[PDB]
């Protein structure tokens, strides 16, 4: 079974998700999943074709478990890991405002998403973060956007140039 | 110019014969129903559904999406164009919602246009019929111009609360409903100003400037908590569903209904004012139209979701508790307005009874749908403390 | 006691005062810019009047469609090729209209001035109208046309092919993902101001030329709404002109937006017009140079110089790569015909003559290719041949730009032949130009779109088509076809028998 | 078949080529304006005039006629199809009249259609909003069901008074105006029943039957003289101009305007009734609409006729007196209705203020036009002599 | 608190009770019948719903007209002959729609049952709608067509010619002058029930065949309202079926009404269709027999048998006189072309072949005459020949029936050739048939209409034309023409120079 919308990998993960009966275990699995399979910094591209869908299924389980485990106040203001959402947001924004260059900034924003994306952090705090973190990231990145030659930009990004044609 | 230089394939003999010669004997498929693959909510698929469902290019990783793969271009940082991360609510399919009124753009602007033209006819008839002669002066210059006028900012704020949803809604059917709920709110704010502008034209000395109503809204006491609630609902909520649900299924259903129906619609007639009720009729019709859509989305689709019913109700109960407090504060501060009325206008018993109607309607139409255990007398007693 | 009333402008006079100050009254979206507090709007409308003006247009439009046009059998008397073109034209435009709803909601949120918010709001409502109008065109041709397939399910069948990926880049994601201002430049300052004429108006011309009076009726109505959106775009620049951030970032975002939009527009629109029609209106080359290069790139953009706006620095490259772009792409579109949701045709004799005449050297390159494919039996199901096979035999790999999603075959193209392959953190990336390359290098996390080869790798062609419902109602005949005739249509079995299996072309690189 | 068997000249290659070949190089006359010979009432000829003026085939012997000769077929006895003999009024041209609203059939039904759809939306919102909860039971079950309902027969009778005018009108512009005046009247009557039917649906034991409201009209005391006046204007007048004039410029301008506005429209709000006023708003809008047309015809055209100004003003002044009396009786009997209102509902000071509003408005819009010197105080006094 | 409302039917349930008994509650018009006060109507409508159902129709109609049809130049791409035909068709129908307003107003006054009054009322409004619709047709062809003259002023230019007189007899005076029931029979039981198909629907067919999509758009909308009027006519018979007067007068008023209507309809409509077009739909003889003789005279009337209704005794007589009626009349209409407000054309070769094929013997009579007139130069102003001169030369007098106003030429006609001439109290009277003769003899004072010869006697032709504005905007070229080409149009002088003077043909018997 190798289909686009239905296949063995997806089926396997659905089973793996059904075995998360506790919030802490499920939340940890979701965060680990994001480090392993999301963003260009993912540990591996093995799940490239199904990670988006699998991640969503895992999010569903964490959300349901969080809602049942948390009182009303904590559901609104605490991350799935028990951290004060506001403190995390402010602390991350503080680090972003102290970022010295666009390289440190991208690491900050991307890492924030992999670790706190809902249902880990409440949506209100998370998107307020997207608002602030995204602003600084772009301000640093779009300054003198074309000055660095592609030859040098390839080196900064750290890609391995495999082939060039022109 | 009689015939023209542009030759059209449908009427030009030479071109038309070429076209016809290339045509097949019959259609290359007998299934002439666009959207045939959409699961109909009613007996047969509707034009509303066909023209709307699946317009949004969601991939399958956003519940109900038919596409596949990541978005082509995301935000700096990685945020998806649309994503599950923009709201706490979960569902088996974001495309299940259906506006019970089946409003796509054409029917929507058609009805609003009819209302605009009839409104113009009404005003010309009202002014020519000199009906303004019987309207109590103090009610007109004090309560309509200042207090009803300040309420436009409440509706304007609720309109603006919809901006983020217009961008983040996870489906076409929800985006269209959401946009129309918002557009009707700005319409009402504009109708309140329209009435003030009309009075300025037929009442010597009547100033249509928004300075007075705006100062009342921004610095008065009657609307202080209402404004604090509106500012929060609009700018402190980053979850498009929390916004739409809290606005329509909590704040506007309690505070909005009380102000529009139990205060102004209820007392205007008593002062010879058939003008304000004309516009409030539109606002209430709009409220009832939106209510159907709001109930379908939050109760029929999400609150009763076959997989996330329990979860979604927990979240909505959370939101109701979160916004019920600020809503009660808004009603409590609004109670101060009754002490401004001429003696004998109304009494504590009428006020209370009217609060219970609003609270009871809310329990029936909203709270009970998610098992929120509202205490009607506790809610009312809390509001009444605001009476002077 | 005379009859009096109040109009829109009389209420609009006080709309700017509707917003008020409070600590958290600020946009919820990330942006490098500051939209001025007192920005105004050009059209003094209110909800009621907006509805009335659109309602009047609808009456006319639907009246024509439901009455006279239906009586004239206008849904049928259209050239087969144009019937197919409209499946793509109308459904692909539909997604642009749709995402523009979200885009203007995001812009409405960005604006702080009540009037600027209101201006964006009118567009939010207009884009919902346009979405439903484009849907109606497909709805009409499916109900009354010569071939409903594709017209009736493009919303799901468009997902099978690679050309759809590129459309989502410029008309979906490009409109809503990024700095709100960048999105505005993609949507309004570039998209709508630059394409309205060469796309919307031009389409009504090509439509009429091919017997289609349905599209002109709807699209001409859509067009009457655009002035407001161009104004929104113009005012966006005005609103941020006085902020120091403007001089630092505006031209960069504008340049990126321009390259993004033209990258897809240039090859795809020219392809739909010249290869999706029988009767030709005008050679795409000149239509492009006049509207994109001269009118927009010169006149329009020039009027914004006062606000610090400059001509896109990539405008030169766009022009250079433009000439053969659409010709190069149709070769690939036809070669991959089984992945579409529409029927394609090889140029006929009159067309080849037209092509060669307007594009010297066309025949020696593309012309001869089509003649060989014809000889190989690409139109006949029993041939067991798909142009795809020709690319394999002649070792001409087809890549997918990681940023724009536009397919390109550098070893065969008469146009751009650049190819850049990079490896990063365990993944390979392929780029067709220097602008998109910088975009990915600078913003890797914004561009992780899986391409058809990556998703379909190891899959047999007919299996993908079946899973994604690329079949007609008989459950066997393909929606897509290599010819537009009424007989000898390919079935799923005709494809399966060819045992074509997808492979990722980038894997060859070590 | 896909193409059909019928070949149409506009799209069929062969047939269209023949048609094109036969066409002239350019239009055979540059005057492309239909009705160009009609004297515009305004700056430029209107669609309304072009499409209406001279549709009636009158010969020159009927003031303004452009045709010649006698009719082709007349009544047994010799009475002409249309003739000067069907009205006392005379003029230089029966086609002078112009509806200030310029209503031809399309605009007329468009407007009424909008009103019908909005009305339905209103009623759905009203019911859904539970606004009936604030309406006074007695007013609802007694004054609205019996007295408002009985008034439907008054509007119905006035509608029927137009039947002969529909047949005898001496011009197209007048015929169209008259028809619309009568059609609006029956609409109002039907809107009276609509409301009663709406009440029957949302009020448990409310009986929608006309049984009660009919006996009140046919046997009641409050509408006894009203009915007597109606029966006369309808079946006793054989002059289509006397009927239209007396009905709209006398009886309905006084009695009708009082019953509708100065009573139900003024008192309904006090009993928490925003429903009835919704329909009165239409009746009043319709009244004002017809008023502009009635004025233009009998005043601007006939009253100010370059050759029959004096003669007509005389005839109209004469009619005003003939019906001003039966109209006074109608109001007097209506006064007896107040004695049934909830003690304290209204005082003689209010009625006098309202009575003068009507009478005064009448003199400012009708009386002073044909110089019918009337005494406001004596009229009000004669009518006021019918109270408790 | 469930959303609730009320519909038309729910109100109409109580409409019948609206009317109340009282002294003079009786019709104001003379009549021999008594309409039962308990009569009901088929459609349960109230004013507001009526307005809505018609507004929707208007939407589609005007939408098609203002938008699509105008964009297709539909007002122009019509055969010259049909452009001319519509000047007559729309304006002549206009007066029937108009007088129908007054007629139903009179019937509304006649009916005593509130429901029957309401049914007639709906028609009152419908006929106003139709009056404006026909007006709009002329208005549209005037504004956008190949020849505005006639379309722009028919309301006054129609008074010049003799054909207009007959039109007023059936569609104006016949609809409103006489017993209300006789008027109902002329208008609804005969006119509407019998002609709706062979006239309105047929017109849309002939129009489409000739390139005219404007008329179908409007006339098909008019047609959707006719069912209500046929129902009104049907209920008129039902409402008086009980009254004893019915058995004594119904079939008589019905026979007179039928003959009256067919007398004009038979020759004139056949003329407009066959001679006012290029492309033919069906031979008029076939259409007439199927609709008038078969469908109406048989099926429709038959169903009214239970109410004492019998097929007109003059039905057989009508079928006999019908065959050559339209052919005989066009000879007269063309011979008198200068008195019209439309341009006429002689049959071309294909047409003559068509006429001969469908009417054996047509060529030997009409065909040869037309060729003779053409060779003599009837189409050329420099010839100095107007066909009326040929009638004088060959002693073929043209009379005007005192009752029907239809022109007839006994000495030349291939059809009826009977002629009865009487003198009474110093006045001569000419009759063309036994039915109309009886009408005059029994009711002399109902028929005193002066004919064109009596009014124009002693007057020179160009003088009548000039006085009644039978000119184009250049103040010299005639509106009417003997050909439909764009060159060599006749002027007032081309006519004046011939010195043709009107004479009362009846005085020849002095
Ligand atoms: O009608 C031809 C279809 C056009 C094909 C290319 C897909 Br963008
Ligand atoms: O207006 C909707 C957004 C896309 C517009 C493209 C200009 Br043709
Ligand atoms: O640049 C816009 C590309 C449009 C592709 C098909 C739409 Br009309
Ligand atoms: O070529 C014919 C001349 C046109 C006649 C002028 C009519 Br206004
Ligand atoms: O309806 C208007 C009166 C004439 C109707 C004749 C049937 Br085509
Ligand atoms: O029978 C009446 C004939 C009238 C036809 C008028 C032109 Br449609
Ligand atoms: O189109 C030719 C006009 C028809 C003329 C005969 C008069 Br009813
Ligand atoms: O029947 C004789 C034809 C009458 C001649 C016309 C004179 Br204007
Ligand atoms: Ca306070
Ligand atoms: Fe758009
Ligand atoms: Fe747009
Ligand atoms: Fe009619
Ligand atoms: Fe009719």
């Amino acid at each position: 079974k190798l289909g686009i919308h239905s296949n063995d990998t997806r089926d396997a993960w659905v089973n793996k998700i059904a075995q998360l009966n506790t919030l802490e275990k499920a939340a940890e699995m979701l965060k680990q999943f994001r480090m392993d399979h999301t963003t260009p910094f993912r540990n591996s591209y093995e799940l490239d074709n199904d990670y988006l869908w699998i991640e969503a299924k895992l999010e569903e389980k964490v959300a349901v478990l969080k809602a049942r485990a948390f009182n009303e106040v904590d559901f609104r203001h605490k991350t799935a890991f028990g951290e004060d959402a506001k403190s995390v947001l402010d602390g991350t924004v503080a680090k972003m405002n102290a970022a010295k260059d666009k390289w440190e900034a991208e690491k900050i924003h991307i890492g924030f998403r992999q670790a706190y994306k809902p249902p880990i952090m409440p949506v209100n705090y998370f998107l307020d973060g997207e608002r602030q973190l995204g602003t600084r990231l772009m301000e640093l990145r779009n300054l003198n956007y074309y000055d660095t030659p592609l030859e040098e930009l390839r080196k900064q990004r750290g890609v391995r140039v495999v082939h060039l044609q022109s | 110019s009689m015939l023209g230089e542009r030759r059209r394939g449908l009427t030009d003999p030479e071109m038309a014969a070429v076209i016809l010669k290339a045509l097949p004997e019959a259609p290359l498929d007998g299934n002439n129903k666009m959207g045939y693959f959409v699961t109909p909510r009613w007996k047969r698929l509707t034009e509303y559904e066909a023209l709307t469902v699946y317009a949004q290019p969601n991939a399958d990783w956003i519940a109900g999406g038919l596409d596949w793969g990541d978005w082509t271009q995301k935000f700096h940082g990685g945020r998806p164009s649309w994503g599950n991360e923009t709201t706490e609510l979960r569902t088996v399919d974001w495309f299940k919602h259906r506006d019970p009124l089946r409003r796509w753009h054409a029917p929507y602007v058609k009805d609003k246009a009819e209302e605009w033209r009839y409104t113009d006819r009404f005003l010309q008839g009202y002014s020519a019929d000199g009906q303004i002669r019987a309207m109590n002066p103090t009610w007109r210059d004090e309560f309509i111009n200042r207090y009803w006028g300040a309420f436009l900012f409440n509706e304007y704020g609720l309109f603006n609360a919809h901006s983020q949803g217009a961008r983040e809604a996870l489906s076409d059917v929800t985006r269209v409903s959401l946009a129309f709920w918002g557009f009707d709110k700005i319409d009402i704010a504009q109708m309140i100003q329209l009435e003030r502008g009309f009075l300025a034209k037929i009442v010597p000395g009547f100033d249509e400037s928004t300075a007075v109503p705006k100062a009342e809204w921004t610095n008065g006491e009657v609307y202080k908590s209402a404004r604090l609630a509106v500012e929060g609902l609009w700018q402190e909520v980053f979850d498009w569903n929390e916004s739409a649900f809290s606005v329509h299924a909590v704040y506007d259903a309690l505070f909005g209904q009380f102000v529009r129906r139990e205060f102004f619609q209820r007392l205007a007639p008593r002062f010879g004012d058939n003008l304000t009720p004309f516009f409030i009729n539109q606002a209430q019709t709009y409220f009832q139209i939106a209510k159907q859509g709001v109930q379908d989305l939050y109760y029929n689709c999400l609150g009763d979701d076959p997989e996330f019913s329990d979860y979604n109700r927990t979240v909505m109960r959370n939101w109701t508790g979160k916004w019920l407090e600020p809503t009660i504060a808004a009603l409590r501060d609004f109670m101060g307005l009754f002490a401004k009325l001429p003696a004998g206008t109304t009494d504590k018993e009428e006020i209370t009874a009217s609060l219970y109607r609003v609270v009871d309607d809310w329990i029936e139409d909203y709270a009970s749908r998610i098992d929120f255990k509202a205490d009607r007398d506790q809610i009312v007693k809390a509001v009444l403390a605001g009476l002077k | 006691r005379a009859p009096t009333s109040v109009n829109a402008q009389e209420v609009h006079r006080w709309l700017q005062s509707f917003n008020w100050d409070f600590k958290n009254n600020r946009t919820k979206y990330a942006t490098k810019y500051k939209m001025a507090n007192e920005t105004k709007e050009q059209f003094k409308l209110i909800a009621k009047e907006y509805a009335r003006m659109e309602a009047v247009k609808d009456e006319r439009q639907f009246g024509s469609l439901q009455d006279a046009l239906t009586r004239l059998n206008a849904g049928v008397r259209v050239h087969p090729k144009w019937n197919e073109t409209m499946k793509v034209v109308s459904n692909f435009l539909e997604v642009g209209e749709y995402n523009a709803i979200a885009a203007t909601g995001m812009l409405w949120d960005s604006a702080q001035a009540a009037e600027q918010k209101n201006g964006y709001l009118a567009q939010v409502l207009d884009e919902i109208r346009h979405t439903h109008q484009c849907a109606y065109v497909n709805y009409y041709f499916a109900k009354n046309g010569q071939d409903p397939a594709g017209h009736n399910d493009a919303r799901r069948t468009r997902t099978i092919g690679p050309l759809w990926k590129g459309m989502k880049r410029v008309f979906s994601d490009g409109f809503i993902s990024g700095d709100a201002v960048e999105c505005s430049l993609n949507l309004q300052l570039v998209g709508e101001a630059c394409f309205t004429n060469p796309l919307i108006v031009a389409v009504t011309e090509w439509a009429a030329a091919n017997g289609d009076e349905i599209t002109p009726t709807v699209f001409l109505s859509i067009e009457t709404d655009e002035l407001r959106h161009m104004a929104n775009g113009y005012q966006t620049v005005v609103s941020i002109a006085n902020d120091p951030a403007s001089a630092k970032y505006l031209n960069t975002d504008l340049n990126n937006a321009f390259w993004t939009q033209q990258k897809y527009f240039t090859p795809v629109l020219g392809m739909l017009f010249e290869y999706g029609s029988k009767f030709k209106v005008e050679p795409w080359v000149k239509t492009w140079d006049r509207w994109v290069y001269e009118d927009w790139g010169g006149i329009w953009i020039g009027r914004l110089g006062k606000y610090g706006v400059e001509s896109p620095r990539s405008l030169k490259d766009a022009k250079q790569d433009a000439y053969w772009a659409h010709h190069d792409l149709y070769l690939l579109a036809y070669a991959l015909w089984p992945t579409g949701f529409f029927r394609l045709a090889l140029p006929d004799q009159e067309e080849m003559e037209w092509f060669e005449a307007n594009y010297p050297g066309w025949y020696d390159h593309y012309g001869k290719i089509y003649e060989e494919w014809r000889a190989r039996g690409c139109e006949d199901p029993s041939s067991g041949f798909i142009p795809l096979m020709w690319f394999i035999e002649n070792n001409h790999p087809i890549y997918i730009d990681r940023v724009s999603q536009v397919p390109f075959c550098p070893s065969l193209a008469k146009g751009a032949s650049t190819l850049r392959v990079h490896e990063y953190n365990g993944e390979m990336h392929t780029f067709s130009d220097q602008w998109g390359e910088r975009m990915w290098l600078a913003e890797p996390e914004r561009y992780e779109c899986q391409n058809i080869f990556e998703q379909y790798e190891g899959r047999e062609l007919s299996e993908v088509i079946a899973e994604l419902h690329g079949l007609r109602s008989d459950g066997k005949t393909l929606i897509a076809q290599p010819h537009v005739r009424g007989d000898k249509l390919w079935t799923l079995d005709d494809i399966k028998r060819l045992n074509c299996v997808f492979k990722n072309p980038v894997k060859a690189f070590n």
